[PDB]
C-alpha cells in the first residue's frame, strides 16, 4: 500500500545495488529504527525502503525495496516512524502478494516485526495435519503448531510435497466446519517467476486458493523483498491464529532468505563469519519459526504450522545454514536423491526422517495402524541388510503403498494400510499392489454383482472418514464390517483379477498390462 | 570438492561393510550347517584305512 | 461447579450466556465462529453447548449466504463430535448421536443412517425407534425405485478393462 | 516483445558472467561472500536470468552452458543457476573418459515437462 509520510529525515549519500546509506537533513531529525521509509524518486512516485543501521555520524543505512532503478544519490527521503504493516485478513485469500502489501495482478492491518508467544501462551499440539501421505502421515506425522523441516537436494520434490499437503486439506475444509479450516500461506522466497505462476494455477484447479493466499517474492526481485517474505507470510497466518483458527506456511525457500539477507549483511560491512553469513543469520530463522505455535485453550486454540524447506548440496547436512534450520525446528522430512530416481516418490528417507511431536500429534485411529508399522518396518529394514518371513512379506507391500504423486484422502490411506497390517496383501504380489489399491478405492469387488451384504461399510461412501476418526478401525463398531470389506476383495481380487498374470505372456497384452500398472502408481 | 569426495569415500567403505558383512553372516549359517558333522565323523573310516 | 484449565487457573463456566449466541443460528457456520469466542474469553465449551451447535447444524441450510462445493453437515457434524471426545475429553450424552440420525434421514444418506444406529446402540445403550423406521424407509426406498448404489459403477464388468480417468 | 516471435539464445558461458561480476565485485570495496564470489551473485543472476523468459508477447527458448569450476556442484556459481532453469542437463567428467559421448549423467539430470500431462504416457513409462 501507499505508506504514511510524516518528517523528511535526510538525503540519499551512496547507493550499492539494493543497498543505501542516507545522510541527515538540516537539524538532525534521526528516524526509528526497522522502520520504513520513502524515497522521492521523482514529484510523484516513492520508493520503500527498511532502516538497518543507525551510525554514530548520523547517517543510516537502508535496505531498498521498490523502483530501485529509480533511486539516485541527493533525493528527499520521508520517514514513517513506523514498523512495517500489511494487509491481512480473509479478503487477501486467493491472491499473489508481495512482503510489503501490494497485490501482484497475474483488512485490518498487522505487524511484520512481532514477539512470539510466551510459555504460558501456548499448549502441547494435539491436532492433526494431514499431509496425505501414508509414508509421512504414519511415521513423521505432523501436528497443527509444530515446525516441520523439509530437507533434500534439488528436484527431490520439495515444492511438491509442501503444495500438495496444501491442496489436501481442501477435500477436508470444503467439508468441515470453517472454524477448523487449515488456511495456507506458501511464501515463495526467491524462486523463479513461471515456477509462482505454474503453482497459482496447480492451486486453482484443485480449489486451493480460496483457502490459500501466495506470498512472492521472485528472483528478479532484491535481496530486501526476499529477506522479508517470510516474516509476512507468518504474518498473514498469525490474524488466524490469534483470532482462533488454524494455519499453515510454507517457506519455499529458507536457503535462498538467507543468501539475501547475507548479500545485506555484507554490502553494509556487518562483520561474517561462518560461510561469510552474519552473526544473526540462526536469530534469522529462529524468530520466523518461533512465531509458528500451538495456542492454548486461554487465547483461541488457534495454530500456525510451519513448513520450512531448506535446499541441501549434495545431501551434506553438515551446512551452516542446514544446521541451523534443523536445530530450531521439530524434526525434519529428508529427501534422498538415490530414492527419488531409484522410484519411491514421495522420496521419504524414513531413517533420516523424524517427527519430534508425532504420537501426540497423530489422530487416533491412524495412531492404531501407525504403531505396528514402526516395527515391521524396523525388522524388515535390517533384514534387507542381512527366506521370507511374515514381515518381509508385508514390509515390501508398505514401500510400494507409500508411492504416489497426489495426496491420499485420510480413508482411503488408512484402509489400504490396514489391509497390509492385519495381512490381506500377502498372497498378492508387490508389482500388483497398486492396482489392488486403485481397484479398493474407486472400484468395488463386492457390489461388482454378486457376494456384498455389507450392511454400511463400503469404499463410495466417503462420509465415513469421520466415523473412522472417532471411532477407529480396531473397535466393535467397524471392525467386523471392515473385515468383510477387505475379504471380500482379496478373494475376488487373487481369483478373477490376479489369475491374468499366469496368463498374459504375449505382445500387445504384456505392455497393455505395463501401462495399466505404471497409471495405478498416480491416482492412490 | 574435497567435503564431498571424502564423503563418498566414506560412504563406499559402509557399502563395502555391509556387502562383507553379507558374507560373514551367509557363510556362519553355512559354518553351523557344516559344523553338525564334527561330533559324527572319523568312525565311518575306520576299515578304510586298513 | 468449579473448574480448572491445563496451568490449573480458573476458568468461566458460565456457559448460559453462549448458548443463547448460538440458538440465534440463521448459518451453521455461524456457530463455530461462537464457539471460537467462548475460547477466546476462557470459557471451555459444555457438553450442552456441543449439543446446541449439533441442533443449528441440522436446522439450518448451510455455510452461509453462497453455497460452498462439496456441502456435508454429517462432515461437519461428526468434527465437532472428534473435537469433544479426544481433545476437550468429554463423552457425547444421548442428545448428541439423536441429531446425528435425524440428519441420515432428513438429508436421505441412509447408508450412513445403518452405522449410526449401531452406534447408537452400543456404549449407550439406547433404541430411538422413530428414526429406526424412517431410516429402513429410505433403505426401501432404494431398492424399489431403481438402484441403491451408484448404479453405473456396480454393474460393469472390468476385469483388465477399468478407466483410469 | 516488439516483432512478437519465437527466438533462441544462446549464452556460452553463464558462468563467465559470475566470473567477470566477481572481480569488478572486489574492486568496487565488497566483502565477498562464500568461495570469493560477490554477495550480489543471487541478485545478478536473478535479474539476467528473469528477463530470459516466455512473455505473453513472444518466447526466448535459451540454451545456456554452465561451467562447473573444479568439478564441484555445491559451488555457488552452478549451484544458484539450477533453481532457474526448466531442463538442467549435468555433465560429468567420469563418463566422458569412460567412453560416452555425450557426456550426460542422466541421474543428476531433470526437466519439467517429464510428465504425463505434457509428454505422451508411452515417453513416460
Ligand atoms: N510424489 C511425486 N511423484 C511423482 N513425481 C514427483 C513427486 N514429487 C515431485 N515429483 C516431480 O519431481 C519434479 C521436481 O519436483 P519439485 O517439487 O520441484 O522438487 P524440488 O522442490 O526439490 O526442486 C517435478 O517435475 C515433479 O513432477
Ligand atoms: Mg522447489
Amino acid at each position: 500500500s501507499f505508506f504514511k509520510t510524516t518528517e523528511m529525515i535526510g538525503y540519499v549519500h551512496s547507493i550499492d545495488g539494493t543497498i543505501a546509506t542516507l545522510i541527515p537533513a538540516p537539524g538532525n531529525p534521526g528516524v526509528a529504527y526497522n522502520t520504513i521509509i520513502q524515497i522521492q524518486v521523482s514529484p510523484t512516485t516513492f520508493a520503500a525502503g527498511l532502516v538497518f543501521n543507525l551510525e554514530k555520524d548520523g547517517r543510516i543505512g537502508i535496505i531498498l525495496m521498490d523502483n530501485i532503478t529509480e533511486v539516485q544519490s541527493g533525493q528527499k527521503v520521508m520517514a514513517t516512524g513506523q514498523l512495517l504493516h500489511i494487509p491481512v485478513g480473509a479478503g487477501v485469500l486467493g491472491k499473489v502478494v508481495n512482503p510489503l502489501g501490494h497485490e501482484v495482478p497475474v483488512s485490518t492491518l498487522g505487524k511484520v516485526d512481532t514477539g512470539a508467544p510466551n510459555i504460558v501462551s501456548r499448549s502441547p499440539v494435539n491436532y492433526n495435519l494431514l499431509t496425505g501421505f501414508k509414508a509421512v502421515d504414519t511415521m513423521i506425522p505432523i501436528g497443527r503448531g509444530q515446525r516441520e523441516l523439509i530437507v533434500g537436494d534439488r528436484q527431490t520434490g520439495k515444492t511438491s510435497i509442501a503444495v500438495s499437503t496444501i491442496i489436501n486439506q481442501v477435500r477436508i475444509n470444503q467439508q468441515i466446519l470453517s472454524k477448523n479450516a487449515v488456511i495456507s500461506i506458501y511464501v515463495s522466497i526467491g524462486q523463479r517467476c513461471s515456477n509462482v505462476a505454474r503453482i497459482h494455477r496447480l492451486l486453482q484447479s484443485y480449489g486451493a486458493l480460496r483457502y490459500t493466499t501466495v506470498m512472492a517474492a521472485t528472483a528478479a526481485e532484491p535481496a530486501g523483498l526476499q529477506y522479508l517474505a517470510p516474516y509476512a507470510g507468518v504474518t498473514m497466518g498469525e490474524y488466524f491464529m490469534n483470532r482462533g483458527r488454524h494455519c499453515l506456511c510454507v517457506y519455499d525457500d529458507l536457503s535462498k532468505q538467507a543468501v539475501a539477507y547475507r548479500q545485506i549483511s555484507l554490502l553494509l560491512r556487518r562483520p561474517p563469519g561462518r560461510e561469510a553469513y552474519p552473526g544473526d543469520v540462526f536469530y534469522l530463522h529462529s524468530r520466523l519459526l518461533e512465531r509458528a505455535a500451538m495456542l492454548s485453550p486461554g487465547k483461541g486454540g488457534g495454530s500456525v504450522t510451519a513448513l520450512p524447506i531448506v535446499e541441501t548440496l549434495s545431501n551434506d547436512v553438515t551446512a551452516y545454514i542446514v544446521t541451523n534450520v534443523i536445530s530450531i525446528t521439530d524434526g525434519q522430512i529428508y529427501l534422498d536423491t538415490k530414492l527419488f530416481t531409484g522410484g519411491q516418490r514421495p522420496a521419504v528417507n524414513i531413517g533420516l526422517s523424524v517427527s519430534r511431536v508425532g504420537s501426540s500429534a497423530q489422530n487416533a485411529a491412524m495412531k492404531g495402524v501407525a504403531g505396528k508399522l514402526k516395527g515391521i518396518l524396523a525388522e524388515y529394514r535390517k533384514l534387507a541388510a542381512d527366506v521370507q518371513t511374515i514381515p518381509m512379506i508385508r514390509g515390501a507391500r508398505f514401500v510400494a503403498l507409500f508411492n504416489q504423486k497426489q495426496p491420499s484422502y485420510f480413508m482411503n490411506a488408512i484402509v489400504s494400510l490396514y489391509a497390509c497390517l492385519n495381512g490381506y496383501l500377502d498372497d498378492v504380489k508387490v508389482q500388483y499392489v497398486k492396482f489392488y489399491e486403485y481397484l479398493l478405492v474407486h472400484r468395488d469387488l463386492g457390489i461388482m454383482y454378486g457376494t456384498a451384504k455389507n450392511k454400511f461399510f463400503y469404499m463410495y461412501v466417503q462420509e465415513l472418514n469421520y466415523l473412522i476418526r472417532f471411532f477407529t478401525l480396531n473397535s466393535p463398531i467397524l471392525h467386523g464390517e471392515l473385515e468383510e470389506m477387505l475379504k471380500q476383495h482379496t478373494h475376488l481380487f487373487l481369483q478373477h483379477y490376479q489369475s491374468k498374470m499366469n496368463a498374459i505372456k504375449s505382445e500387445k497384452d504384456v505392455k497393455a498390462l505395463k501401462n495399466l500398472l505404471y497409471s495405478c502408481k498416480r491416482a492412490v | 570438492g574435497k567435503l564431498r569426495l571424502y564423503k563418498e569415500k566414506l560412504e563406499g567403505y559402509n557399502r563395502f561393510y555391509s556387502i562383507v558383512k553379507t558374507i560373514k553372516m551367509v557363510t556362519l549359517a553355512k559354518y553351523r550347517a557344516a559344523q553338525g558333522r564334527i561330533r559324527t565323523r572319523d568312525f565311518s573310516l575306520r576299515y578304510t584305512e586298513l | 461447579a468449579k473448574k480448572y484449565d491445563l496451568f490449573g487457573y480458573e476458568v468461566d463456566t458460565n456457559t448460559a450466556p453462549w448458548i443463547e449466541k448460538i440458538k440465534k443460528c440463521k448459518y451453521y457456520d455461524e456457530a463455530g465462529e461462537v464457539l471460537v469466542n467462548m475460547n477466546v474469553s476462557n470459557c471451555p465449551p459444555d457438553i450442552a453447548t456441543y449439543n446446541a451447535t449439533l441442533q443449528c447444524i441440522y436446522q439450518s441450510p448451510s455455510k452461509q449466504s453462497t453455497p460452498v462445493d462439496n456441502e456435508s453437515k454429517f462432515c461437519a457434524m461428526m468434527d465437532l463430535l472428534e473435537e469433544m471426545q479426544h481433545r476437550n475429553r468429554l463423552k457425547p450424552n444421548e442428545e448428541s448421536w439423536t441429531w446425528v440420525m435425524k440428519e441420515c434421514v432428513k438429508s436421505g444418506q441412509f447408508r450412513l443412517g445403518y452405522c449410526i444406529q449401531q452406534v447408537m446402540e452400543t456404549e449407550c445403550k439406547g433404541c430411538p425407534a422413530d428414526l429406526v423406521k424412517a431410516n429402513e424407509a429410505n433403505a426401501q426406498k432404494a431398492k424399489t425405485e431403481g438402484k441403491e448404489h451408484p448404479g453405473h459403477l456396480s454393474q460393469q464388468a472390468g476385469l483388465f478393462d477399468v478407466k483410469v480417468e | 516483445d516488439v516483432e512478437g516471435q519465437d527466438v533462441l539464445l544462446f549464452i556460452d558461458n553463464i558462468f563467465r558472467f559470475t566470473q567477470a561480476n566477481s572481480e569488478v565485485s572486489a574492486l568496487l570495496g565488497r566483502i565477498p561472500a562464500a568461495v570469493g564470489y560477490q554477495p550480489t551473485l543471487a541478485e545478478d543472476l536473478g535479474q539476467l536470468q528473469e528477463r530470459i523468459t516466455s512473455t505473453t508477447k513472444g518466447s526466448i527458448t535459451s540454451v545456456q552452458a554452465v561451467y562447473v569450476p573444479a568439478d564441484d556442484i555445491t559451488d555457488p556459481a552452478p549451484a544458484t543457476t539450477f533453481s532457474h532453469l526448466d531442463a538442467t542437463t549435468v555433465l560429468d567428467r567420469a563418463v566422458a573418459e569412460s567412453g560416452i559421448y555425450p557426456a550426460v549423467n542422466p541421474l543428476e539430470c531433470a526437466s519439467r515437462i517429464m510428465d504425463p500431462d505434457v509428454i505422451s504416457v508411452d515417453h513416460y513409462n
